């Protein structure tokens, strides 16, 4: 009757940081994409003047 | 008895979790796009790689 | 008790799948992160050496 209650709140709990860490990661993650995305800018103006000097 | 507040912070994590869902669908949809551009750079370096080492034998 | 208790825990194990379900499509994606790093930073290395001498 109140046992349950107090099992319950302690549940909640774990789903409330199994739901903040995940968070966490998707956070973690844009940020990646974010340097992911500065890094293929840089490839691409590194290899434009590589192809120039041989579209002979 | 705290049974309203466990149902109300339900909704909180539920709500929450769907959130996450969305976010999961359109970096999804980001990766997909890196990949794409990924290979276009893949296959030009290596164009140039070869271009460039025929210039070698010569 | 309004068998409101029932709903929650009915909710609790729900929820429970979700986020395992989600923590699971997570460590997928986390997985197609470190493959573009990794490709990339081969991408970069090939190029950094022959980009002052072209």
């Amino acid at each position: 009757w109140d046992r349950t209650l107090i099992e319950n709140g302690e549940k909640i709990t774990s789903l409330h940081r199994e739901v903040e860490k995940v968070k966490l990661d998707q956070k973690r993650l844009d940020q990646e994409l974010d340097f992911i995305l500065s890094q293929q800018k840089e490839l691409e103006d590194l290899l434009s003047p590589l192809e120039e000097s041989v579209k002979e | 008895h705290m049974t309203k507040q466990h149902q109300t912070r339900l909704d909180i994590i539920s709500e929450d979790i769907s959130e996450l869902q969305k976010n999961q669908t359109t970096t999804m949809a980001k990766i997909a796009q890196y990949k794409r551009k990924l290979m276009d750079l893949s296959h030009r370096t290596l164009q140039v790689l070869i271009k460039q080492e025929i210039q070698r034998k010569s």
